[PDB]
């Protein structure tokens, strides 16, 4: 129907080129009575976008709401979600802003957001963490909103394991930064994974306090959801070059793509609607001075183009792309991997180990091992087949195993690696306190010089 | 210097009962330099227009707390949301003291959701009290609400914890329906006598007239209900002689909004003695960034300190709230309303009148089955 789809300035997107994004398509256009109005916002207040619902709900009852926002703020997204339950106009937030991670949607609400929720962030999260085998973590929560539901995943997942994840015990913060009570907590990290729940600034101000305290090493990983680090336009100071996040933020899935995606969505909505209902625009008349059917629980699983873009129960997508990434050594969000249907895809599966994450930050504690398989030391077995897991008293290998007799190019098998010598490098590992490196052999034997050629 | 302050659509004296304060207030925190204002809204029963009234005046007006006082609203609405959402786009604290609903209450939805009144929930920490009354252990949860009957649930197996006992079957389901009778058949085949009920005005009604149609309000059946199932018609379809509770200075608007008024004018004198003053933007024209020391303001409110009030010590808990606030125990003695306890920070003390069961005598039924 008539849909008023506004942005904001993210990627200085123009206004020109979604007008021809739909119009030479809808070959079928079975509702009639379909247009589109681009419009953009030079403000990011609430009452501009209450002045655009109020005067387009009137402006002869536009029953489409396209959003998106260039800005790092979520309440925006509660906002949009009041409009929905009050407008019941079916409002789809795209990126930025719109559709930020936020707590319970309503039930009587039709707002949806193009994005996964915070449990299948943590479900990839905690994939890779299992397929990197970093079975020792923490966990830091400020009082950040969504904090016990996320903690009460985190335990069950771990108690939903194979791996008996070894789990500091989660550092919270009850009020503002204070370094009299925070910094006791912070000496009692000494695991690998650290994970934050808080704002973006917050985070600043707590990757600068771990900076200062020397709590930035090697050692200390950093793993944050989207919603801390937020939109690739802003990368303030103390950030370790490495920064691992898992963001739908993609730039290559550009944005016109996504309005594209929703526009194939509201016209798969709209000919279900026409298929099964007559009265076609539900709309209310003005705001000043004061529903047949839902939309929300309308079009759950819908598929445009072949795109797999189902609705979840809490207003997200089945199947967005989750889009793993880092810090590169130039100060730039570095794109690494994806996610499949069901695969977590990792293509740097080869963890580089980034000595240098600042200037004067040097990692001399990587020790690269290679053994061959002998029996009573090296036990060299598969790892688990339907969690891809080895057992937690065992290390990981890998090895570049050849395919075929002729050619030299081959894959890198990671396999799990129980014996004596695993114990004794283990309990050096924990007496040295280094990073043991193990891979395996592939030339052959121990050691035979053939003309100055081992 | 000058600080305005958001007004509410109820009725006409209570501006002029804070404007009271405000001369009562600044002549007790020093001769600062100060200076106290206001701003009315316009009777609008939608928020929507309400809301867009806030953020025309009070974003620019740079208050400190709007003081949300409308509970009786005539359509079934209840809801303070878009102003509270609009006053957390900039990080700013608002009073509701409108409602009791936890799901106003989350801070996981709500920002800054800070007030005076604690949510329904806390009753339950009561009837955890009431335990320690009767000396009864084993209990049965019936909840027909899910949103606030989850977390009052979630709190209940925390205090339940305590003791190490654990209740006999938990319930929650779908409010508005009335074949509710099979669950009625389920908790009579159950060896407690507790009915632990918690659902609206209406519902809660139908339900305890199935239950009446049942043969559930005999000897031995123990119901214990709160302040929605005491309104209205669940007043008229409630039997005679049920256990129910009642707030103190909650109905009392005026003393309540008094020393409402009263905490927000230490804070922000508590405030001005603190450093680092930053005022939130006139964010209506052009301002785009948000008043970034909200959490900090949330950090000098949460930590407030008190030893006086007009309806009694009030003091913040660990989610904002009130600690252990004055609670009255009304007993419905023949369709009378006749209260027969109090309770205080830590203690229930029954009246010189007595406990009349809706079964048998003045003495405590024995409703634990030997099985
Ligand atoms: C998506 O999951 C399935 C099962 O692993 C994979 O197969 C696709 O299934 C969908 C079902 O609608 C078909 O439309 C596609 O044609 C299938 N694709 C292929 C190539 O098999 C699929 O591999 C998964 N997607 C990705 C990105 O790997
Ligand atoms: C100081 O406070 C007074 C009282 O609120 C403000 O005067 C106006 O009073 C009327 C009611 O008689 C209300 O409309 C508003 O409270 C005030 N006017 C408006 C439209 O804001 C006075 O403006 C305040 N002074 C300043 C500059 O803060
Ligand atoms: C709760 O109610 C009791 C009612 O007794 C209040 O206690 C009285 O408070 C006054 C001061 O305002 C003092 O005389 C005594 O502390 C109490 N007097 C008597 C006779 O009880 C109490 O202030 C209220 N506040 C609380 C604790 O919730
Ligand atoms: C009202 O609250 C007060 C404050 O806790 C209670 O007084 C305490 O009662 C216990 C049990 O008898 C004593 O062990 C404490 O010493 C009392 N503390 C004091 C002196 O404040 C009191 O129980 C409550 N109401 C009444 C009068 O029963
Ligand atoms: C840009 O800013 C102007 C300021 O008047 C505003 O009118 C307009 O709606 C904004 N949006 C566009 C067209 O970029
Ligand atoms: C999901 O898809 C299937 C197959 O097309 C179909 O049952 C329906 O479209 C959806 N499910 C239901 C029952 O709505
Ligand atoms: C190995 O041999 C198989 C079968 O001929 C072939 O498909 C594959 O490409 C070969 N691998 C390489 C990299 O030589
Ligand atoms: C070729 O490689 C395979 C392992 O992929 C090995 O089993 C086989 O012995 C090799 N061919 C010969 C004839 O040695
Ligand atoms: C509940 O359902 C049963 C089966 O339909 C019916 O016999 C019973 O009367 C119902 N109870 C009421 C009164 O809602
Ligand atoms: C309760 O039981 C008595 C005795 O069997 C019977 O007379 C009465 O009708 C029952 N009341 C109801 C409607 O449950
Ligand atoms: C609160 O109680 C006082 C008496 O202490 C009374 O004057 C006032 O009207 C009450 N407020 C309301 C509106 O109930
Ligand atoms: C104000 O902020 C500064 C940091 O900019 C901080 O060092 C100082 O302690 C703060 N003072 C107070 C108590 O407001």
């Amino acid at each position: 129907l008539n849909i008023a789809v506004l942005l904001g300035h993210s990627h200085d997107v123009t206004e020109r080129e979604l007008r021809n994004l739909w119009g030479p398509e809808q070959a079928t256009g079975l509702p009639l009575d379909v247009n589109v109005v681009a419009l953009l916002m030079n403000r990011t207040d609430p009452k501009s976008l209450i002045t655009h619902v109020c005067d387009l709900m009137s402006g002869a009852r536009i029953h489409g709401l396209v959003f998106g926002d260039d800005t790092d703020q979520e309440a925006v997204a509660q906002m949009l979600d009041f409009i929905s339950s009050q407008t019941f106009i079916p409002i789809l937030g795209i990126a930025g802003g719109a559709s930020m991670i936020m707590a319970d949607k309503d039930p009587t609400s039709t707002f949806f957001q193009f994005g996964a929720s915070i449990q299948q962030q943590a479900t990839v999260m905690l994939k890779i963490m299992q397929d990197y085998d970093w079975h020792v973590f923490s966990l830091v929560t400020t009082i950040f909103p969504g904090y016990r539901d996320f903690i009460s995943f985190i335990k069950t997942t771990v108690d939903n394991s194979f791996v008996g994840w070894d789990m500091q015990n989660v550092i919270t913060l009850d009020t503002s930064f204070e370094d009299a009570k925070t910094q006791v907590q912070l000496k009692k990290i000494h695991s690998s994974v650290i994970l934050l729940y808080c704002s973006k600034d917050e985070a600043v101000l707590i990757l600068s306090e771990a900076r200062s305290l020397g709590l930035t090493g090697y050692d200390f990983f950093w793993i944050v959801p989207s919603l801390v680090s937020g939109n690739t336009e802003l990368i303030p100071k103390e950030f370790p070059s490495g920064l691992i996040s898992v963001s739908y933020d993609d730039w290559d899935y550009s944005l016109e793509a996504r309005v594209r995606d929703g526009l194939g969505i509201l016209t798969t909505a709209a000919s279900s609607m026409l298929e099964k209902f007559s009265y076609i625009p539900e709309a209310k008349a003005s705001c000043y001075g004061q529903p047949l059917h839902t939309l929300h629980q309308f079009m759950v699983n819908v598929t445009w183009d072949g795109k797999d873009l189902s609705f979840t129960e809490e207003g997200y997508q089945v199947h967005p792309r989750l889009v793993v990434i880092v810090l590169n050594k130039d100060r730039e969000w570095e794109k690494v991997g994806k996610w499949e249907n069901q695969t977590l895809s990792l293509r740097h599966a080869v963890w580089p180990r980034y000595k240098s994450f600042s200037d004067c930050e040097p990692d001399d504690n990587h020790l690269s091992i290679v053994t061959l398989e002998e029996a009573p030391f090296v036990i060299v077995e598969d790892i688990d087949p339907l969690t891809e897991t080895c057992v937690r008293n065992t290390v990981p290998c890998r090895k570049f195993v050849k395919i075929n007799n002729s050619t030299n190019e081959g894959m890198n098998v990671k396999k799990c690696c129980k014996g004596f010598c695993i114990d004794i490098l283990k309990k050096l590992s924990r007496t040295v306190k280094f990073t043991y490196d193990l891979y395996l052999v592939t030339n052959g034997k121990h050691g035979k010089k053939v003309n100055n050629v081992w | 210097k000058i600080v305005n302050i958001g007004a509410v659509l109820s009725t006409r004296k209570h501006e002029q009962m804070f404007r009271e304060a405000v001369n009562q207030a600044n002549k007790r925190h020093g001769s600062w330099k100060i200076q106290l204002n206001a701003t009315s809204v316009t009777h609008k029963p939608n928020a929507i227009q309400m809301a867009l009234s806030v953020c025309e005046d009070l974003i620019s007006s740079q208050v400190y707390a709007i003081l949300v006082s409308h509970p009786p609203t005539p359509n079934d609405h209840f809801t303070p949301t878009p102003v509270s959402y609009t006053a957390g786009f900039y990080r700013i604290p608002v009073l509701g003291l409108t409602t009791r609903m936890s799901i106003y209450s989350d801070k996981s939805i709500h920002l800054s959701f800070l007030r005076t009144v604690p949510p329904y929930s806390h009753q339950s920490s009561v009837w955890f009290e009431m335990m320690r009354v009767y000396n009864w252990n084993h209990i049965i949860l019936l909840v027909s609400d899910d949103h606030e009957g989850r977390a009052a649930q979630k709190r209940l197996e925390t205090l339940l914890e305590e003791r190490e006992s654990k209740a006999e079957k938990v319930l929650q389901f779908d409010p508005g329906t009335k074949n509710v009778t099979a669950l009625l058949m389920e908790a009579r085949e159950l060896e407690a006598r507790v009915i632990i009920l918690s659902a609206s005005e209406d519902d809660a009604a139908t339900v305890y007239r199935a239950a009446a149609m049942l043969n559930m309000t005999g000897s031995g059946y123990v119901w214990l209900v709160g302040e929605r199932e005491i309104s209205g018609n669940a007043l008229r379809y409630a039997p005679d002689g049920i256990i129910g509770l009642q707030l103190i200075n909650g109905k009392n608007e005026s003393a309540h909004i008094s020393d409402a008024v009263g905490v927000v004018a230490q804070a922000v004198h508590e405030l001005l003695e603190k450093e680092n003053i930053t005022d939130p933007p006139r964010g209506c024209v052009g301002n785009t960034n948000i008043w970034k020391t909200g959490p900090l303001f949330k950090r000098v409110l949460m930590s407030s300190k008190y030893a006086d009030g007009v309806t009694g010590r009030v003091e913040f808990n660990e989610d904002g709230d009130r600690k252990f606030a004055n609670y009255s125990i009304m007993n419905l003695q023949n369709r009378k309303l006749v209260q027969v306890g109090i309770y205080n920070g830590t203690h229930v003390i029954p009246n010189d009148r007595k406990i009349i069961w809706p079964g048998g005598e003045t003495e405590k039924p024995r409703g634990y089955q030997m099985s």
